[PDB]
Protein backbone atom coordinates (compact mmCIF):
# COMPACT_ATOMS: atom_id res chain seq x y z
CA UNK A 1 0.00 0.00 0.00
CA UNK A 2 2.55 2.63 1.25
CA UNK A 3 5.74 3.31 -0.83
CA UNK A 4 8.86 1.21 -0.05
CA UNK A 5 12.27 3.06 0.35
CA UNK A 6 13.15 4.61 -3.10
CA UNK A 7 16.48 2.62 -3.30
CA UNK A 8 14.53 -0.70 -3.07
CA UNK A 9 12.04 0.39 -5.84
CA UNK A 10 14.98 1.53 -8.07
CA UNK A 11 16.72 -1.85 -7.41
CA UNK A 12 13.51 -3.79 -8.30
CA UNK A 13 13.09 -1.88 -11.59
CA UNK A 14 16.78 -2.26 -12.60
CA UNK A 15 16.53 -6.10 -12.22
CA UNK A 16 13.13 -6.39 -14.00
CA UNK A 17 14.25 -4.07 -16.88
CA UNK A 18 17.42 -6.22 -17.34
CA UNK A 19 15.24 -9.41 -17.48
CA UNK A 20 12.62 -7.85 -19.84
CA UNK A 21 15.15 -6.10 -22.20
CA UNK A 22 17.37 -9.25 -22.26
CA UNK A 23 18.51 -10.72 -25.61
CA UNK A 24 19.71 -14.36 -25.65
CA UNK A 25 22.88 -15.47 -27.62
CA UNK A 26 20.62 -15.78 -30.78
CA UNK A 27 19.60 -12.09 -30.37
CA UNK A 28 15.95 -12.64 -29.33
CA UNK A 29 13.92 -10.77 -26.66
CA UNK A 30 12.87 -13.83 -24.56
CA UNK A 31 10.42 -11.84 -22.32
CA UNK A 32 8.11 -10.98 -25.36
CA UNK A 33 5.68 -13.98 -24.97
CA UNK A 34 5.72 -13.75 -21.09
CA UNK A 35 4.67 -10.03 -21.03
CA UNK A 36 0.89 -10.78 -21.16
CA UNK A 37 -0.93 -14.00 -20.10
CA UNK A 38 -3.10 -15.88 -22.71
CA UNK A 39 -6.78 -14.73 -22.66
CA UNK A 40 -9.14 -16.95 -20.52
CA UNK A 41 -11.54 -17.19 -23.55
CA UNK A 42 -8.52 -18.01 -25.83
CA UNK A 43 -6.74 -20.74 -23.77
CA UNK A 44 -9.03 -21.78 -20.83
CA UNK A 45 -6.85 -24.89 -20.17
CA UNK A 46 -4.13 -22.46 -18.86
CA UNK A 47 -6.24 -21.21 -15.91
CA UNK A 48 -7.38 -24.81 -15.17
CA UNK A 49 -3.77 -26.13 -14.68
CA UNK A 50 -2.07 -22.87 -13.47
CA UNK A 51 -3.66 -22.01 -10.04
CA UNK A 52 -1.50 -18.85 -9.50
CA UNK A 53 -1.12 -17.16 -12.96
CA UNK A 54 1.48 -14.35 -13.43
CA UNK A 55 3.07 -12.31 -16.28
CA UNK A 56 5.73 -9.55 -16.60
CA UNK A 57 2.93 -6.87 -16.76
CA UNK A 58 1.46 -8.14 -13.40
CA UNK A 59 5.03 -8.22 -11.88
CA UNK A 60 5.77 -4.61 -13.06
CA UNK A 61 2.31 -3.61 -11.66
CA UNK A 62 3.24 -5.09 -8.22
CA UNK A 63 6.53 -3.04 -8.10
CA UNK A 64 4.73 0.33 -8.72
CA UNK A 65 1.88 -0.60 -6.27
CA UNK A 66 4.66 -1.53 -3.72
CA UNK A 67 3.09 -5.05 -3.28
CA UNK A 68 6.63 -6.56 -3.15
CA UNK A 69 8.39 -5.47 0.07
CA UNK A 70 11.82 -7.02 -0.82
CA UNK A 71 13.96 -8.39 -3.69
CA UNK A 72 12.92 -11.87 -2.39
CA UNK A 73 9.16 -11.11 -2.84
CA UNK A 74 10.01 -10.04 -6.45
CA UNK A 75 12.20 -13.21 -6.97
CA UNK A 76 9.33 -15.50 -5.77
CA UNK A 77 6.99 -14.07 -8.46
CA UNK A 78 9.64 -14.40 -11.25
CA UNK A 79 10.40 -18.03 -10.16
CA UNK A 80 6.58 -18.69 -10.20
CA UNK A 81 6.24 -17.31 -13.80
CA UNK A 82 9.12 -19.54 -15.04
CA UNK A 83 7.74 -22.55 -13.07
CA UNK A 84 4.18 -21.98 -14.55
CA UNK A 85 5.77 -21.74 -18.05
CA UNK A 86 7.81 -24.97 -17.44
CA UNK A 87 4.55 -26.69 -16.15
CA UNK A 88 2.09 -25.84 -19.00
CA UNK A 89 4.55 -26.13 -21.91
CA UNK A 90 6.32 -29.29 -23.11
CA UNK A 91 10.05 -29.90 -22.43
CA UNK A 92 12.22 -29.12 -25.48
CA UNK A 93 9.78 -26.48 -26.86
CA UNK A 94 11.24 -22.99 -27.53
CA UNK A 95 8.98 -21.29 -24.89
CA UNK A 96 10.11 -23.83 -22.18
CA UNK A 97 13.85 -23.27 -22.95
CA UNK A 98 13.24 -19.47 -22.99
CA UNK A 99 11.87 -19.56 -19.40
CA UNK A 100 15.11 -21.41 -18.23
CA UNK A 101 17.35 -18.57 -19.57
CA UNK A 102 15.09 -15.76 -18.16
CA UNK A 103 15.13 -17.44 -14.65
CA UNK A 104 19.02 -17.56 -14.87
CA UNK A 105 19.19 -13.90 -16.14
CA UNK A 106 17.12 -12.86 -13.04
CA UNK A 107 19.63 -14.54 -10.67
CA UNK A 108 22.53 -12.75 -12.51
CA UNK A 109 20.68 -9.35 -12.49
CA UNK A 110 19.86 -9.81 -8.75
CA UNK A 111 23.52 -10.70 -7.86
CA UNK A 112 24.90 -7.72 -9.88
CA UNK A 113 22.46 -5.36 -8.02
CA UNK A 114 23.53 -6.88 -4.62
CA UNK A 115 27.25 -6.27 -5.49
CA UNK A 116 26.66 -2.51 -6.15
CA UNK B 1 -23.91 -6.04 -67.90
CA UNK B 2 -23.59 -9.71 -68.94
CA UNK B 3 -26.71 -11.92 -69.12
CA UNK B 4 -26.60 -15.73 -69.27
CA UNK B 5 -29.17 -17.37 -71.49
CA UNK B 6 -30.71 -20.73 -72.29
CA UNK B 7 -32.42 -20.47 -75.71
CA UNK B 8 -35.19 -23.15 -75.94
CA UNK B 9 -36.74 -24.54 -79.14
CA UNK B 10 -38.61 -27.94 -78.75
CA UNK B 11 -35.72 -30.39 -77.92
CA UNK B 12 -32.89 -27.90 -78.72
CA UNK B 13 -31.17 -25.77 -76.08
CA UNK B 14 -28.54 -23.13 -76.88
CA UNK B 15 -26.41 -21.93 -73.94
CA UNK B 16 -25.05 -18.41 -74.71
CA UNK B 17 -24.29 -15.00 -73.12
CA UNK B 18 -25.01 -11.38 -74.13
CA UNK B 19 -25.16 -7.82 -72.81
CA UNK B 20 -28.22 -6.13 -71.22
CA UNK B 21 -27.54 -3.42 -73.88
CA UNK B 22 -27.64 -5.93 -76.74
CA UNK B 23 -30.76 -6.14 -78.97
CA UNK B 24 -33.16 -9.09 -79.69
CA UNK B 25 -32.05 -8.71 -83.33
CA UNK B 26 -28.42 -9.27 -82.13
CA UNK B 27 -29.40 -12.45 -80.19
CA UNK B 28 -31.20 -13.68 -83.39
CA UNK B 29 -27.80 -13.30 -85.24
CA UNK B 30 -26.16 -15.69 -82.71
CA UNK B 31 -29.08 -18.14 -83.30
CA UNK B 32 -28.58 -17.56 -87.10
CA UNK B 33 -24.88 -18.55 -86.73
CA UNK B 34 -25.79 -21.79 -84.90
CA UNK B 35 -29.14 -22.98 -86.36
CA UNK B 36 -28.67 -21.38 -89.88
CA UNK B 37 -32.09 -19.63 -89.89
CA UNK B 38 -32.39 -15.87 -90.72
CA UNK B 39 -33.64 -13.42 -88.00
CA UNK B 40 -36.91 -12.88 -90.03
CA UNK B 41 -37.73 -16.63 -89.65
CA UNK B 42 -37.18 -16.28 -85.86
CA UNK B 43 -39.52 -15.47 -82.96
CA UNK B 44 -38.03 -14.80 -79.48
CA UNK B 45 -39.94 -15.06 -76.19
CA UNK B 46 -39.73 -14.20 -72.51
CA UNK B 47 -42.35 -15.78 -70.20
CA UNK B 48 -44.36 -16.57 -73.44
CA UNK B 49 -44.35 -12.86 -74.58
CA UNK B 50 -42.97 -12.11 -78.10
CA UNK B 51 -39.93 -9.77 -78.25
CA UNK B 52 -39.42 -6.83 -80.71
CA UNK B 53 -36.00 -6.82 -82.60
CA UNK B 54 -35.21 -3.16 -81.75
CA UNK B 55 -35.45 -3.76 -77.96
CA UNK B 56 -32.44 -4.39 -75.67
CA UNK B 57 -32.48 -7.54 -73.46
CA UNK B 58 -32.53 -5.26 -70.38
CA UNK B 59 -35.73 -3.59 -71.70
CA UNK B 60 -37.18 -7.13 -72.20
CA UNK B 61 -36.55 -8.03 -68.52
CA UNK B 62 -33.22 -9.93 -68.73
CA UNK B 63 -31.00 -8.64 -65.91
CA UNK B 64 -27.58 -9.80 -64.66
CA UNK B 65 -29.02 -10.59 -61.17
CA UNK B 66 -31.60 -13.03 -62.67
CA UNK B 67 -29.61 -14.31 -65.77
CA UNK B 68 -26.72 -16.06 -63.94
CA UNK B 69 -24.03 -18.45 -65.34
CA UNK B 70 -25.26 -21.25 -62.95
CA UNK B 71 -29.01 -20.31 -63.39
CA UNK B 72 -29.44 -18.93 -66.98
CA UNK B 73 -32.63 -17.03 -67.99
CA UNK B 74 -34.90 -18.89 -70.47
CA UNK B 75 -35.42 -17.51 -73.99
CA UNK B 76 -38.28 -19.00 -76.01
CA UNK B 77 -37.53 -19.73 -79.67
CA UNK B 78 -39.94 -20.62 -82.51
CA UNK B 79 -39.32 -20.77 -86.31
CA UNK B 80 -41.40 -19.67 -89.40
CA UNK B 81 -44.90 -23.15 -85.81
CA UNK B 82 -46.01 -22.73 -82.16
CA UNK B 83 -43.53 -21.90 -79.37
CA UNK B 84 -42.93 -25.32 -77.76
CA UNK B 85 -40.72 -25.97 -74.72
CA UNK B 86 -40.44 -29.78 -74.28
CA UNK B 87 -39.84 -30.89 -70.63
CA UNK B 88 -36.60 -32.71 -69.74
CA UNK B 89 -36.24 -36.16 -68.16
CA UNK B 90 -37.06 -36.55 -64.48
CA UNK B 91 -34.63 -37.60 -61.72
CA UNK B 92 -35.59 -40.81 -59.85
CA UNK B 93 -37.42 -40.59 -56.49
CA UNK B 94 -35.06 -39.17 -53.78
CA UNK B 95 -33.46 -42.05 -51.76
CA UNK B 96 -34.60 -42.64 -48.15
CA UNK B 97 -30.93 -42.15 -46.98
CA UNK B 98 -30.99 -38.62 -48.61
CA UNK B 99 -34.28 -37.72 -46.79
CA UNK C 1 -17.06 -23.64 -85.73
CA UNK C 2 -17.41 -21.98 -82.23
CA UNK C 3 -20.23 -24.35 -81.04
CA UNK C 4 -20.60 -28.12 -80.32
CA UNK C 5 -23.75 -30.28 -79.97
CA UNK C 6 -24.21 -32.64 -77.00
CA UNK C 7 -27.10 -35.10 -77.37
CA UNK C 8 -28.77 -36.65 -74.31
CA UNK C 9 -29.90 -40.30 -73.93
CA UNK C 10 -33.55 -39.11 -74.45
CA UNK C 11 -32.89 -37.00 -77.60
CA UNK C 12 -32.41 -33.41 -76.30
CA UNK C 13 -29.61 -31.42 -77.97
CA UNK C 14 -27.43 -28.96 -76.01
CA UNK C 15 -25.50 -26.41 -78.07
CA UNK C 16 -22.56 -24.97 -76.13
CA UNK C 17 -19.44 -23.00 -76.99
CA UNK C 18 -16.36 -25.15 -77.84
CA UNK C 19 -14.47 -23.43 -74.92
CA UNK C 20 -17.20 -24.56 -72.45
CA UNK C 21 -17.33 -28.19 -73.68
CA UNK C 22 -13.47 -28.32 -73.44
CA UNK C 23 -13.82 -28.21 -69.59
CA UNK C 24 -14.42 -32.00 -70.00
CA UNK C 25 -11.43 -34.14 -71.07
CA UNK C 26 -13.89 -36.93 -72.00
CA UNK C 27 -15.66 -34.47 -74.39
CA UNK C 28 -12.22 -33.47 -75.97
CA UNK C 29 -11.62 -37.21 -76.70
CA UNK C 30 -15.16 -37.63 -78.11
CA UNK C 31 -14.72 -34.57 -80.42
CA UNK C 32 -21.55 -35.57 -87.95
CA UNK C 33 -18.50 -33.59 -86.67
CA UNK C 34 -18.77 -31.38 -83.49
CA UNK C 35 -21.61 -33.72 -82.28
CA UNK C 36 -21.32 -36.02 -79.23
CA UNK C 37 -23.95 -38.57 -78.18
CA UNK C 38 -24.45 -39.78 -74.62
CA UNK C 39 -26.45 -43.02 -74.34
CA UNK C 40 -26.25 -42.84 -70.51
CA UNK C 41 -26.66 -39.10 -69.64
CA UNK C 42 -30.33 -37.93 -69.45
CA UNK C 43 -31.54 -34.36 -70.42
CA UNK C 44 -32.12 -33.03 -66.83
CA UNK C 45 -28.49 -34.05 -65.92
CA UNK C 46 -26.90 -32.81 -69.24
CA UNK C 47 -28.54 -29.34 -68.89
CA UNK C 48 -27.02 -28.94 -65.39
CA UNK C 49 -23.59 -30.05 -66.73
CA UNK C 50 -23.81 -27.25 -69.43
CA UNK C 51 -24.76 -24.72 -66.74
CA UNK C 52 -21.65 -25.98 -64.87
CA UNK C 53 -19.46 -25.38 -67.99
CA UNK C 54 -20.74 -21.74 -68.29
CA UNK C 55 -20.23 -21.15 -64.53
CA UNK C 56 -16.72 -22.66 -64.65
CA UNK C 57 -15.57 -20.65 -67.76
CA UNK C 58 -16.91 -17.34 -66.30
CA UNK C 59 -15.59 -17.69 -62.70
CA UNK C 60 -12.23 -19.54 -63.32
CA UNK C 61 -9.18 -17.20 -62.89
CA UNK C 62 -11.54 -14.25 -62.22
CA UNK C 63 -11.01 -11.60 -59.47
CA UNK C 64 -14.77 -11.13 -58.59
CA UNK C 65 -16.63 -12.95 -55.72
CA UNK C 66 -17.58 -16.57 -56.59
CA UNK C 67 -21.19 -17.77 -55.87
CA UNK C 68 -22.07 -21.32 -54.84
CA UNK C 69 -22.86 -23.68 -57.76
CA UNK C 70 -26.40 -24.88 -56.70
CA UNK C 71 -27.26 -28.63 -56.72
CA UNK C 72 -30.79 -29.74 -55.80
CA UNK C 73 -30.79 -33.01 -53.72
CA UNK C 74 -32.80 -34.96 -56.41
CA UNK C 75 -30.14 -34.69 -59.19
CA UNK C 76 -27.06 -34.96 -56.84
CA UNK C 77 -26.32 -38.71 -57.47
CA UNK C 78 -26.82 -38.67 -61.30
CA UNK C 79 -24.84 -35.42 -61.63
CA UNK C 80 -22.08 -37.13 -59.53
CA UNK C 81 -21.99 -40.07 -62.02
CA UNK C 82 -21.88 -37.78 -65.10
CA UNK C 83 -19.16 -35.41 -63.64
CA UNK C 84 -17.02 -38.45 -62.74
CA UNK C 85 -17.54 -39.76 -66.32
CA UNK C 86 -16.84 -36.34 -68.00
CA UNK C 87 -13.91 -35.63 -65.62
CA UNK C 88 -15.05 -32.05 -64.87
CA UNK D 1 9.22 -28.94 -43.52
CA UNK D 2 8.76 -26.88 -46.75
CA UNK D 3 5.39 -25.38 -45.66
CA UNK D 4 5.87 -23.65 -42.30
CA UNK D 5 5.87 -20.15 -40.80
CA UNK D 6 9.31 -18.59 -40.63
CA UNK D 7 10.36 -17.13 -37.18
CA UNK D 8 9.37 -13.61 -38.31
CA UNK D 9 10.01 -10.52 -36.20
CA UNK D 10 7.95 -8.19 -38.53
CA UNK D 11 4.34 -7.68 -37.29
CA UNK D 12 1.61 -7.54 -39.97
CA UNK D 13 -2.00 -6.26 -39.62
CA UNK D 14 -4.32 -8.29 -41.82
CA UNK D 15 -7.94 -7.80 -42.88
CA UNK D 16 -9.43 -11.36 -42.97
CA UNK D 17 -12.38 -10.74 -45.36
CA UNK D 18 -14.89 -13.61 -45.72
CA UNK D 19 -16.46 -13.08 -49.25
CA UNK D 20 -17.91 -16.59 -49.28
CA UNK D 21 -21.20 -18.25 -48.10
CA UNK D 22 -19.24 -20.57 -45.77
CA UNK D 23 -18.15 -20.27 -42.16
CA UNK D 24 -14.40 -19.81 -42.55
CA UNK D 25 -11.82 -21.66 -40.50
CA UNK D 26 -8.47 -19.74 -40.62
CA UNK D 27 -5.52 -22.13 -40.35
CA UNK D 28 -2.06 -20.93 -39.25
CA UNK D 29 0.88 -23.25 -40.00
CA UNK D 30 3.26 -23.02 -37.08
CA UNK D 31 7.11 -23.05 -37.13
CA UNK D 32 7.06 -26.92 -37.44
CA UNK D 33 4.49 -26.88 -40.30
CA UNK D 34 1.68 -28.09 -37.95
CA UNK D 35 -1.88 -26.77 -38.68
CA UNK D 36 -3.32 -24.50 -35.96
CA UNK D 37 -7.11 -23.73 -36.03
CA UNK D 38 -7.95 -20.05 -35.42
CA UNK D 39 -11.36 -18.39 -34.50
CA UNK D 40 -14.00 -18.91 -37.21
CA UNK D 41 -15.48 -16.20 -39.50
CA UNK D 42 -19.23 -16.14 -40.28
CA UNK D 43 -20.22 -15.48 -43.96
CA UNK D 44 -19.91 -11.82 -45.05
CA UNK D 45 -17.78 -10.77 -42.04
CA UNK D 46 -14.37 -9.12 -41.70
CA UNK D 47 -11.77 -9.22 -38.90
CA UNK D 48 -8.71 -7.01 -38.45
CA UNK D 49 -6.12 -9.36 -37.01
CA UNK D 50 -2.45 -9.29 -35.92
CA UNK D 51 -0.10 -11.63 -37.84
CA UNK D 52 3.59 -11.61 -39.06
CA UNK D 53 5.36 -11.15 -42.45
CA UNK D 54 6.34 -14.62 -43.74
CA UNK D 55 3.67 -16.46 -41.68
CA UNK D 56 1.60 -19.15 -43.45
CA UNK D 57 -2.23 -19.24 -43.62
CA UNK D 58 -4.85 -21.64 -45.07
CA UNK D 59 -8.63 -21.20 -45.24
CA UNK D 60 -11.18 -24.01 -44.86
CA UNK D 61 -14.92 -24.47 -44.51
CA UNK D 62 -15.24 -24.69 -40.67
CA UNK D 63 -17.95 -27.40 -40.81
CA UNK D 64 -16.72 -29.63 -43.74
CA UNK D 65 -13.00 -28.69 -44.14
CA UNK D 66 -13.46 -27.95 -47.91
CA UNK D 67 -10.58 -25.88 -49.32
CA UNK D 68 -11.06 -22.15 -49.90
CA UNK D 69 -9.29 -19.44 -51.90
CA UNK D 70 -7.52 -16.38 -50.47
CA UNK D 71 -6.60 -13.59 -52.95
CA UNK D 72 -7.23 -16.24 -55.72
CA UNK D 73 -4.65 -18.77 -54.27
CA UNK D 74 -4.45 -21.53 -51.59
CA UNK D 75 -1.75 -20.05 -49.34
CA UNK D 76 -1.81 -16.65 -47.66
CA UNK D 77 1.44 -14.94 -46.73
CA UNK D 78 1.25 -11.49 -45.04
CA UNK D 79 3.48 -8.91 -46.82
CA UNK D 80 4.79 -5.45 -45.73
CA UNK D 81 2.20 -2.99 -44.29
CA UNK D 82 2.96 0.16 -46.38
CA UNK D 83 2.56 3.10 -43.88
CA UNK D 84 0.73 0.97 -41.25
CA UNK D 85 -2.07 0.10 -43.78
CA UNK D 86 -3.28 -3.53 -43.31
CA UNK D 87 -3.02 -6.35 -45.89
CA UNK D 88 -6.37 -7.32 -47.45
CA UNK D 89 -6.96 -11.13 -47.47
CA UNK D 90 -10.04 -11.84 -49.65
CA UNK D 91 -11.42 -15.31 -48.76
CA UNK D 92 -13.68 -16.73 -51.51
CA UNK D 93 -14.99 -20.08 -52.69
CA UNK D 94 -12.79 -21.73 -55.31
CA UNK D 95 -14.34 -22.83 -58.64
CA UNK D 96 -14.72 -26.45 -57.40
CA UNK D 97 -14.83 -29.24 -60.02
CA UNK D 98 -18.41 -30.49 -60.64
CA UNK D 99 -17.30 -33.85 -59.14
CA UNK D 100 -16.08 -32.18 -55.91
CA UNK D 101 -19.15 -29.90 -55.67
CA UNK D 102 -21.34 -33.08 -56.02
CA UNK D 103 -19.34 -34.93 -53.31
CA UNK D 104 -19.90 -31.96 -50.93
CA UNK D 105 -23.71 -32.07 -51.59
CA UNK D 106 -24.01 -35.90 -51.09
CA UNK D 107 -21.83 -35.72 -47.87
CA UNK D 108 -24.15 -32.96 -46.53
CA UNK D 109 -27.31 -35.14 -47.06
CA UNK D 110 -26.12 -38.68 -46.18
CA UNK D 111 -24.62 -39.94 -42.93
CA UNK D 112 -21.34 -42.02 -43.48
CA UNK D 113 -23.07 -45.32 -42.43
CA UNK D 114 -25.36 -44.97 -45.49
CA UNK D 115 -22.80 -44.09 -48.26
CA UNK D 116 -22.77 -47.77 -49.46
CA UNK D 117 -26.62 -47.71 -49.81
CA UNK D 118 -26.43 -45.06 -52.60
CA UNK D 119 -27.06 -46.25 -56.19
CA UNK D 120 -23.69 -45.11 -57.56
CA UNK D 121 -20.50 -46.60 -59.15
CA UNK D 122 -18.44 -48.59 -56.55
CA UNK D 123 -15.46 -46.10 -56.80
CA UNK D 124 -17.64 -43.05 -55.85
CA UNK D 125 -18.17 -44.65 -52.35
CA UNK D 126 -14.35 -44.32 -51.68
CA UNK D 127 -14.48 -40.73 -53.11
CA UNK D 128 -17.28 -39.84 -50.56
CA UNK D 129 -15.27 -41.50 -47.74
CA UNK D 130 -12.18 -39.40 -48.72
CA UNK D 131 -13.17 -36.19 -46.84
CA UNK D 132 -11.18 -32.93 -47.44
CA UNK D 133 -8.50 -32.15 -44.82
CA UNK D 134 -5.61 -29.66 -44.43
CA UNK D 135 -2.88 -32.38 -44.23
CA UNK D 136 -3.79 -34.00 -47.63
CA UNK D 137 -3.49 -30.59 -49.41
CA UNK D 138 -0.27 -29.78 -47.44
CA UNK D 139 1.59 -32.63 -49.27
CA UNK D 140 0.33 -31.45 -52.73
CA UNK D 141 1.18 -27.75 -51.97
CA UNK D 142 4.68 -28.84 -50.76
CA UNK D 143 5.46 -30.46 -54.19
CA UNK D 144 4.14 -27.39 -56.13
CA UNK D 145 6.34 -25.05 -53.97
CA UNK D 146 9.48 -27.25 -54.54
CA UNK D 147 8.76 -27.35 -58.35
CA UNK D 148 8.38 -23.49 -58.39
CA UNK D 149 11.60 -23.01 -56.29
CA UNK D 150 13.51 -25.37 -58.67
CA UNK D 151 12.41 -23.36 -61.76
Amino acid sequence: LSPNPPKLTKQMNAIIDTVINYKDSSGRQLSEVFIQLPSRKELPEYYELIRKPVDFKKIKERIRNHKYRSLGDLEKDVMLLCHNAQTFNLEGSQIYEDSIVLQSVFKSARQKIAKE
Amino acid sequence: MDVFLMIRRHKTTIFTDAKESSTVFELKRIVEGILKRPPDEQRLYKDDQLLDDGKTLGECGFTSQTARPQAPATVGLAFREALCIEPFSSPPELPDVMK
Amino acid sequence: MMYVKLISSDGHEFIVKREHALTSGTIKAMLETNEVNFREIPSHVLSKVCMYFTYKVRYTNSSTEIPEFPIAPEIALELLMAANFLDC
Amino acid sequence: PVLRSVNSREPSQVIFCNRSPRVVLPVWLNFDGEPQPYPTLPPGTGRRIHSYRGHLWLFRDAGTHDGLLVNQTELFVPSLNVDGQPIFANITLPVYTLKERCLQVVRSLVKPENYRRLDIVRSLYEDLEDHPNVQKDLERLTQERIAHQRM
